[PDB]
DNA sequence: GCATCCGTGAGTCGAG
DNA sequence: TATAATGGGAGCTGTCACGGATGC
């Protein structure tokens, strides 16, 4: 009656069915903004005080029709058979399988009739190199075994002598080698056949070209640069130590795990991608990459307007909770509200304490004067406890027991009865449940226990 | 309505860990556990204080309070303090605060993604002398144990390790609190051991065993006296409101009289006697009278020493314990004649 | 304005 | 102290008449 609460509200909250409002920084429920005393079930309360995220499986040998970092809208389908309903910004939990693309810089030769070959100082990928009107035969201009290497299209043919290679050619899409892996070569025999238009593969660009007219035909130097795919397969016990599209050097470790021997380490320069992770996480949040040391720690909370990260630079956009990412080198904010909600009778003492008897009792007044018959009758009966408690001296919060008495043990007697037995009052065991359940209330809040 | 059903459902909301969510938790756990001594080896703190101000600032300010085993008392003041000279570290060493941020939330998480295990497990132990709830709760406690204590590293699934925490938390409750008359684990151990043995003895015996019979099964040691007393300590009490017949309004309680306050009789006896006492004292002179009932302590309560009642009247010890002895004689003598305290010697 | 819910009452000794 | 274990379990039903609080 006091603080207009139905009776199943009031039951709801001091017996923690659902949560109620107090200076609830400006929190918004579907549209609606939050006031004091509202009341917010669990899955309410967790939205706004925690943000709102989900996360959904990927069956087996699927892949991810998206990318870890990137934003996502209302729908949008984050795999074959999965579809996101929330917008926001997408995670990827659990990878199963890291490709590492390595970085390679090289140096490779070929010769070409000088009417085929098109001039040009360097060559894009998919770009034209020659365009041959006859099948034309590239030869080896120097002697030793064949090393085939195969790209996704394109070959590189390497010859070495002594173990020591003495040549490499380049072979862009076109040109059909006619050696195999490990063969023996003299001088002059075709390695390949180049037939029609010879193009760049798409794997590989030419950065520099050379030319060195020789008879009828144009020795070529290409100076090339191109990057060479490799898998690695992820056990769940194994965790990524890195972020997506990371720059990493030989020596340097892009997977942990419980022994050393499994451990995944970079052999050389290149770019990391992480694909088919074992579920995606949907969060609404906002990302914010850092290029230095950052101001704020994991789970603290922030208003529009804070600093974060680089000395000031980059600031924070919404109201949320500080995630920060070490992995992916950037903090990153779940948007949620600071708001104030509680429950039980803590809640209900802080409101009890909270009214002011003289202003209420101006209300009920103003209230007493309503044409409504029903409106002039409630505000009556509520006006009766106001004035019993104005007029009594008493504090309403007083209904609420922060120490609870105990009866002396001569009322709630422990007696020897006549047979050497003992025989005692209920109020003994009542008492020691409420003991009981408030010393291990005591604990577990020392002990910092999870909410539930 | 139901408390066991709520709490069922507000367990039924986090979802259970899969492999590699359980493993990345305990990992980031563990990390962060790491990371927290690496802070006091740099800080050159209490470890203990830092954990309680990351564990502080990851749940917030909604719940800070003085942990008993910390020397300061916590609050928001000294837990800012301590989270900004936090702040005031290196990039590198900054570091291990995220680490630690980051262990104390998969802590938490954790523990409340396997709160349905603890349950699972504390719904055996009913009937046993504690409610669910508080089963499930002091079961709780030990999957907090289990969290702490648990090592990622030998690959073994959480469940395995938290259960036995988790049991040895139930049973801990058990032998503590479902006694009205506190008794020991150890003893409880005993006495438990008593029944199952007993209860073997007379399922083979076809009867309830002697108490010589469960002493020999028991072993060295145990004979029908041990018996007979472990099975006197371990009698537990009855209820004062135990109802008595097949009406509401007898209770067991009605039937037992008090035997502390002194009946009526008793206190009009004890009077009568300390009138009379007076009386043949006073028949004695103010000297004598006053030296007994110094040294019988009917003046302060204490029973003064010869030399007490020697230095007071200002004679030897030898003087004041004769005229003591007179004082006695001559009550001895009218005691004799009038036979007047003869009747209060029962 | 009127059905329906919940809470609370329902004799005294005696003995058991 | 380490295999793994992950949402419980009885209700108790033949009065009654009232008063006062919610719901069409
Ligand atoms: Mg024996």
């Amino acid at each position: 009656t006091l603080l207009d609460l139905s009776a199943t509200e009031l039951e709801q909250v001091l017996y923690f069915s659902k949560y109620i409002v107090l200076d609830p920084k400006g929190a918004i429920l579907n549209g609606v903004p939050v006031e004091k005393r509202q009341l917010l079930t669990d899955e309410e309360y967790r939205e706004l005080r925690y943000g709102k995220q989900e996360t959904y499986p990927l069956p087996p040998g699927v892949d991810a029709l998206v990318k870890d970092g990137e934003e996502v809208v209302k729908g949008q389908e984050l795999a074959p058979g999965v579809v996101s309903r929330l917008d926001g910004v997408a995670l990827y939990r659990f990878p199963r399988r890291v490709r590492v693309e390595y970085v390679k810089k090289e140096r490779a030769g070929l010769r070409l009739p000088l009417a085929a070959w098109v001039e040009k100082e360097a060559y894009k990928p998919g770009e034209i190199l020659a365009e041959l009107p006859e099948p034309y035969l590239f030869r080896a201009e120097e002697e030793g075994v064949v090393e085939l290497k195969e790209l996704e299209e394109g070959a590189f043919l390497v010859l070495r002598r002594e173990d020591e290679p003495v040549a490499t050619y380049f072979l862009p899409v076109g040109m059909t080698p006619l050696v195999v892996h490990g063969e023996i070569v003299e001088k002059g025999q075709p390695l390949a056949e180049a037939k029609g238009l010879l193009r760049m593969p798409r794997q590989v660009r030419a950065a520099q070209v050379e030319a060195e007219e020789e008879g009828e035909t144009v020795y070529l130097t290409l100076f090339l640069e191109w990057t060479e795919p490799k898998d690695y397969r992820v056990q769940p016990h194994m965790n990524v130590v890195v972020p997506e599209g990371a720059r990493v050097e030989a020596g340097d470790k892009i997977v942990a795990a419980i022994d050393p021997e499994e451990e995944v380490i970079a052999e050389a320069e290149g770019v990391v991608h992480l694909h088919e992770p074992a579920s995606i996480l949907v969060v609404k949040a906002r990302v914010y990459p850092f290029e230095d040391d950052v101001e704020v720690s994991t789970g603290d909370r922030v208003a529009p307007g804070d600093v974060l990260a680089d000395g000031g630079k980059v600031k924070s956009d919404v109201y949320g909770r500080v995630e920060v990412d070490l992995v992916r080198n950037v903090v990153r904010v779940v948007e949620s509200y600071d708001i104030d909600a509680r429950m039980g009778a803590e809640a209900i003492q802080q409101l009890l304490k909270e009214l002011d008897l003289e202003a209420l009792e101006k209300e009920l007044l103003e209230e007493m004067k309503h044409p409504s018959r029903a409106r002039r009758a409630k505000a009556r009966k509520r006006l009766e406890v106001v004035r019993a408690f104005l007029d009594s001296g008493n504090r309403p919060e007083w209904m609420i027991l922060e120490a609870v008495p105990v009866l002396p043990p001569d009322l709630r007697p422990m007696v020897q009865v006549d047979g050497g037995r003992f025989a005692t009052s209920d109020l003994n065991d009542l008492y020691r449940r409420l003991i009981n359940r408030n010393n291990r209330l005591k604990k577990l809040l020392a002990q910092g226990a999870p909410e539930i | 309505s139901d408390p066991v059903r709520q709490y069922l459902h507000e367990i039924g909301q986090v979802p259970l860990l899969t492999l590699e969510e359980e493993v990345e938790l305990a990992r980031k756990v563990e990390e962060g556990m790491e990371a927290i001594k690496k802070l006091s080896e740099i800080t050159g703190l209490d470890p203990d204080l830092i954990r309680e101000v990351v564990r502080a600032k990851i749940l917030g300010s909604a719940r800070v309070r003085h942990i008993p085993g910390l020397k300061e008392t916590l609050d928001p003041k000294t837990v800012e303090e301590i989270d900004q000279k936090l702040k005031s570290l290196p990039k590198e060493h900054k570091r291990y605060l995220h680490i630690a941020r980051e262990g104390e939330a998969a802590r938490q998480h954790l523990i409340e993604a396997n709160l349905r295990l603890v349950v699972s497990i504390a719904k055996k132990y009913t009937g046993r002398g504690l409610s669910f709830l508080d089963l499930i709760q002091e079961g709780n406690q030990g999957l907090i144990r289990a969290v702490e204590k648990f090592e990622y590293k030998r690959r073994f699934k959480f469940s395995t390790y938290a259960t036995w925490w988790i049991r040895q938390a139930i049973n801990r409750a058990i032998a503590d609190q479902a006694r009205t008359i506190r008794i020991p684990v150890h003893m409880v151990e005993t006495i438990n051991k008593l029944s199952r043995t007993a209860r073997q003895l007379q399922q083979e015996l076809g009867r309830e065993p002697t108490y010589e019979e469960i002493a020999e099964a028991m072993g060295p040691g145990w004979d029908a006296k041990r018996v007979e007393e472990t099975l006197k300590i371990a009698q537990e009490p009855v209820s004062l409101e135990t109802p008595i017949g097949d009406e509401k309004d007898s209770f067991y309680g009605d039937f037992i009289p008090d035997e502390h306050l002194p009946s009526p009789v008793d206190a009009a006896t004890q009077s009568l006697l300390s009138e009379e006492l007076e009386k043949a004292l006073s028949k004695l002179s103010e000297r004598e009278a006053m030296v007994l009932k110094l040294r019988k302590g009917l003046i302060d309560g204490r029973e003064h020493t010869l030399e007490e009642v020697g230095a007071f009247f200002g004679v030897t010890r030898e003087r004041i314990r004769q005229i003591e002895n007179k004082a006695l004689r001559k009550l001895k003598y009218h005691e004799s004649r009038t036979r007047k305290l003869r009747d209060f010697l029962d």
